[PDB]
């Protein structure tokens, strides 16, 4: 029974040695022979107003035209981007929401927050209104993220320090993923929806297999809480944003860090991270009211999206990659192009 | 107690067996994907206003 | 230049906007309080006088109060404490009889120091609600106050032992230029607690109005 | 379930007055625009009047203006049509239709039942150059509708609707905006065509499909129907 | 016919005063506007009510330049009837607008302090804009009758542009001269008294909130008293002299008629320190 604190250290050292052996070059060394992106001039096209409190979440539809936003005023608003019209305004039982999602088929939406319950709302009903299709309970902490799989399974993460894959038809936890030692702040779904990564407050990220139900790999390197995560469009890498004013790129196959995006004049944490359609750009929302655009091959800042009067809380990019939506704490969403 | 320690040891053993490719190969793959899908990114290069849905 | 079907979507959006404005106007006139404590310190009693979040709604003198209680949130406070940034006041409950603790008084002091000097509550008032004033007499007649605060030197009566914990709690305040701590000793089977909360809320609202007008 | 029940029809002397009522149960009546649609005893359909949701938009069909008045009572979920100075050219059956307008919605989805009136004794035109076409169960049939002004707005939406009326039943929605299929309609129905020329195709025809097919436009608000194509045998 | 004595004017002429008012007022109203229009984002009801006073000060500033000149001229008025009507209407507007919006600001503060839970304290910018437009219409309609014609006397041929010089008989302008000082004063004093009483009676005078608030309200009230007092008292004095001595003689009043012009110099001084006592008050 004395093997504790000694066997694990030796296996960790073996893993470190393997990672060091597999490292021969860096992304910068290979990429230094690539033409720089250059200055990126993105400007606002539509300003979506109507929320009366801080906006905490936002998600794009799969048709790249409709989006959903959630704020602390207990409202879930569905916007039509092209004409800035309001399609639906769902009132919430609990006005402490911290996340929202849009179903891939466009039939349902999901919400959750400090009430530890994930609510599923049905948008296409014969009665002509929006009804609460389901209320999933079982988490012991505030929900922080939720993502639909197809139309009947949803993945959620909470401050309980566990993740859960549900089954909306019966409302039961089909699978539970454990292993984090701190609150789980976000998750991202792989394009093939067979794996997903989760970033926790113990300065770690973990890659879970949805079908098997067990952790595959663990990634470390940050010095503080991770509160944003996103997959590369390829599906073999991801990016993390933390509270130490640093973004990082991790790779699944090499099981190693690739490059860190940081600057001397940035000292505030990152709230949201997203990629572009081609994966060349990397957009990160910051606490100093701004949103930076990084050339995610040389770690060179290549643009700034200024125009918000408070902290930028949510960030998203359409599937066709023709616009970027940023929602901030001043109750405003902006569509940059 | 013993249970958590043995679970951690088993998980570390499971994670200490996956094959790892070299970093140079991964860098080449990322660069290849970024270069191949270069003309399909409206954000990288300003699309002309004629086919801009957000004209506005 | 809009089609017939496109001109009705605009009307629907305008109706949605009007309903949203009405809801916001209705909601902005409600007082919001955040209830905090060290656990089993009298919070249940205070709620009686008037999973996750627990909301209690009540009415006093045609004024609507919503009080938010966090008891099941046994997680990182710093990840969700910024949600309650616009609350009118923080009602802090402390037990006067927990000075012996077989200890918990120091934990309560640490919690009060962390909450009062937070970067989000720079200008949010705290209403102190020292409870259990009845058991204090017996507990101070049996055991002395010297067990807690060893630097204390005074009579063991309910005139020096009390009104000394209040200064100990108030001295933890560092921003004595934009906040104000209202301290009250909870009564027994009386409505004076709601009156005290009402007076503190009125003062906070007057100050907020004077800030808003620009004076 | 959704239900619209109409009442207030009967024999009327010429020049008199009448009131028709439509009671709605099973859906959010307050958020639906409502239409009154006529049909002469042996003729095709004809739009009559329209009232919006949260009444702020009212339209009449250029022949009842100044004689008919449309109103709604949301708390009791009722729709009223007051008709004055009735003449012999008003003997018809009246239908109470609902329609909700937002991005991706399906207007005209549910039709009422009908009340019979028996009064004693710029305008796009849609052409259906076909009256009757014999069919057999198992084959495929096509119905063609033709417009005078192109029904293609700059948005990219073509505003054409295809309705079916079975023998002795209220019409039901088949196709909206020239390409989309209404909920509950079997896959064998399809719709296509370009501006000024549209087609509806039925593959593997079977029973309970014989009836009259109507094409409607929704570009400019004096909505117009087609003559109607009847399938027999 | 009056003994028009804004002529036979002694070198009492003080164009310098009217002109320094010119400079300073322009300056202040402009400074405020620059900050109000560009370096400001909080659009609240009090901000709108102060912006209305700012535009009144701007109108007074654009009316100031072509003014002191006339007095230097001595007895003549070089321009025609249109400039006379324009300058007179601008002066009347400036005074009435300043008075009305000062009273509105005082009432706003009174409601925000004494009745903090009233629904009035929370009104959207739209209602504030409607109220401002209604007040502007009211003040425009108060003195509409002064623009219908041109009452230019024949004493100085036709080069006399002098309002109020009705001297004999009570005209329709004296009522606006007296009521527009009596009622707003009373409202200002009542609101100030209630604000001072209710902000100290509740044991709130400490924390330096009242110390930064009571004094300013007091100085605003005093500024109201320090400007619009003398003109009223000279009007009452001349009215009493007319009623007692009668309409005869009348060639004795010139010794105490230029004092009225001085008073106007007082009444137009309420433009330079108005931005200081109001817009400097906000520390945000
Ligand atoms: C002497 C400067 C302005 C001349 C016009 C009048 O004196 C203005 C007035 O009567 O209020």
């Amino acid at each position: 029974l004395d093997q504790l604190r000694q066997e694990a250290e030796q296996l960790k050292n073996q893993i470190r040695d393997a990672r060091k052996a597999c490292a021969d070059a860096t992304l910068s060394q290979i990429t230094n022979n690539i033409d720089p992106v250059g200055r990126i001039q993105m400007r606002t096209r539509r300003t979506l107003r109507g929320h009366l409190a801080k906006i905490y979440a936002m998600h794009w539809g799969t048709d790249s035209r409709l989006l959903v936003s959630a704020s602390q005023d207990g409202k879930l608003i569905i916007w039509d981007s092209y004409t800035t019209n309001k399609v639906h305004a769902i009132p919430l039982r609990s006005s402490w929401v911290m996340t929202c999602a849009y179903a891939p088929s466009g039939n349902y939406v999901a919400c959750g927050g400090l009430d530890n319950i994930c609510s599923i709302y049905n948008l296409k009903t014969r009665e002509g209104n929006v009804r609460v299709s389901r209320e999933l309970a079982g988490h012991t902490g505030y929900l922080s993220c939720c993502r639909f799989l197809d139309d009947n399974q949803i993945v959620t993460s909470s401050g309980d320090t566990t993740c859960a894959l549900w089954d909306i038809e019966t409302g039961q936890q089909t699978t539970t993923f454990t292993g984090h030692t701190g609150d789980v702040m976000s998750l991202s779904l792989a394009p093939d929806t067979r794996l997903f990564v989760s970033g926790a407050c113990d300065a770690s990220a973990k890659l879970w297999d949805v079908r098997e139900g067990m952790c595959r790999q663990t990634f470390t390197g940050h010095e503080s809480d991770i509160n944003a995560i996103c997959f590369f469009p390829n599906g073999n890498a991801f990016a993390t944003g933390s509270d130490d004013a640093t973004c990082r790129l991790f790779d699944l196959r090499a099981d190693q860090e690739l490059m860190t995006y940081s600057h001397d004049n940035i000292i505030c944490g990152i709230t949201s991270v997203s990629f572009s359609k081609s994966g060349r750009l990397l957009l990160a929302g910051y606490d100093d009211f701004n949103c930076n655009v990084w050339d995610a091959l040389k770690a060179d800042r290549a643009g700034v999206l200024a125009g918000h009067d408070n902290r930028v809380s949510c960030l998203g990019v359409t599937d066709d990659g023709m616009a970027v939506a940023t929602g901030s704490w001043d109750s405003f969403l902006k569509i940059w192009n | 107690s013993i249970a958590q320690a043995r679970k951690l040891v088993e998980q570390l053993k499971m994670e200490a067996n996956i094959d790892r490719i070299k970093v140079s190969k991964a860098a080449a793959d990322l660069m290849a994907y970024c270069e191949a899908h270069a003309k399909e990114d409206p954000l990288l290069t300003p699309v002309p206003a004629s086919e801009n849905p957000f004209r506005e | 230049t809009l089609s017939a079907e496109d001109k009705a979507a605009v009307e629907r959006s305008k109706m949605i906007d009007r309903n949203l404005r009405e809801d916001g106007e209705k909601a902005a006139r409600e007082v919001k309080l955040l209830l905090l404590g060290a656990g089993e310190s009298g919070k249940s009693t205070i709620v009686k006088q008037m999973t996750g979040i627990v909301e209690t709604h009540f009415t006093f003198k045609d004024l609507h109060f919503k009080m938010f209680d966090v008891g099941a949130q046994r997680s990182e406070r710093k990840k969700w404490i910024h949600c309650f940034e616009g609350v009118t006041a923080i009602i802090f409950c402390v037990a006067l009889s927990d000075y012996d603790l077989v200890n918990r008084m120091h934990e309560s002091m640490k919690l009060f120091d962390s909450i009062c000097n937070n970067k989000w509550f720079t200008d949010t008032s705290i209403i102190l609600f020292l409870n259990k004033k009845d058991l204090f007499e017996e507990k101070i007649k049996k055991s002395p106050l010297t067990i807690c605060y060893p630097e204390y030197a005074g009579s063991n009566t309910y005139e020096e032992a009390a009104a000394y914990i209040q200064c100990q709690f108030e001295d933890l305040n560092k921003r004595k230029d934009t906040k104000e701590i209202y301290t009250h000793f909870t009564c027994s089977t009386d409505t004076k607690n709601v009156q005290f909360v009402f007076d503190a809320v009125t003062d906070v609202i007057i100050k907020n109005n004077l800030k808003d007008c620009g004076l | 379930d959704v239900q619209l029940v109409e009442s207030g029809g009967g024999l009327v002397q010429p020049g008199g007055s009448r009131k028709l009522s439509c009671s709605a149960s099973g859906f959010a009546f307050s958020s639906f625009g409502m239409h009154w649609v006529r049909q002469a005893p042996e003729k095709g359909l004809e739009w009559v009047a329209y009232i919006s949701s949260g009444s702020g938009t009212i339209y009449y069909a250029d022949t009842v203006k100044g004689r008919f008045t449309i109103s709604r009572d949301d708390p009791k979920n009722t729709l009223f049509l007051q008709m004055t100075s009735l003449r012999s050219e008003d003997t018809a059956m009246y239908y109470c239709v609902r329609s909700i307008y937002y991005y991706g919605s399906s207007p005209f989805d549910f039709w009422g039942q009908g009340t019979t009136l028996t009064v004693s004794s710029s305008d796009i035109v849609m052409t259906q150059a076909t009256s009757s076409v014999p069919v057999t169960p198992g084959e495929s049939v096509s119905i063609s509708c033709r417009s005078s002004k192109s029904l293609l707005h700059s948005n990219g939406n073509t505003y054409l609707y295809w309705f079916l009326q079975r023998p002795g039943q209220s019409p039901q929605l088949l196709i909206y905006r020239m390409s989309n299929l209404a909920s509950g309609v079997p896959d064998r129905f399809s719709g296509s065509g370009s501006g000024t020329a549209f087609t509806l195709t039925i593959s593997r025809l079977e029973a309970e499909d014989v009836g009259v097919y109507y094409c409607m436009q929704h570009l400019e608000y004096p909505l117009t129907f087609g003559a109607g194509t009847k399938l027999e045998l | 016919n009056c003994c028009v004595f804004r002529d036979d004017f002694i070198a009492k002429v003080l164009p310098p005063v009217l002109g320094l008012e010119f400079i300073f007022g322009l300056l202040g109203n402009g400074l405020a506007l620059w900050i109000f229009c560009f370096h400001l984002k909080s659009w609240k009801s009090s901000r709108i009510f102060l912006f209305n006073l700012a535009v009144a000060d701007f109108l007074l500033i654009i009316c100031l330049p072509f003014v002191m000149d006339y007095y230097v001229r001595r007895s003549d008025w070089k321009f025609g009837d249109i400039p006379c009507r324009l300058v007179l209407f601008m002066f009347a507007m400036n005074r009435q607008g300043s008075i009305i919006f000062l009273t509105v600001v005082a009432v706003d503060r009174y409601f925000r302090v004494v009745h903090p839970h009233h629904a009035l304290n929370k009104i959207s910018n739209w209602t504030a804009a409607i109220i401002s437009c209604l007040l502007w219409g009211i003040t425009v309609g108060l003195t509409v009758h002064l623009l219908k014609k041109k009452l230019l006397i024949q004493n100085g041929t036709a080069n006399v542009c002098i309002s109020f010089s009705i001297c004999h008989t009570f005209r329709w302008h004296e009522a606006m001269f007296l009521l527009e000082f009596f009622l707003p004063l009373g409202i200002i004093l009542f609101c100030s008294a209630r604000i001072i009483w209710s902000l100290r009676q509740r044991q709130m005078d400490r924390h330096a909130k009242i110390k930064r608030a009571i004094t300013f309200i007091m100085v605003v009230a005093i500024v109201f008293v320090i400007c619009f007092l003398p003109s009223v008292v000279v009007r009452i004095h001349i009215f009493w002299l007319l009623h007692t001595s009668g309409t005869q003689n009348c060639e004795v009043y010139r010794s105490v008629d230029l004092a009225f012009f001085i008073t106007l110099s007082f009444t137009y001084m309420n433009s330079m320190l108005d931005p200081v006592v109001y817009y400097f008050s906000s520390p945000s």
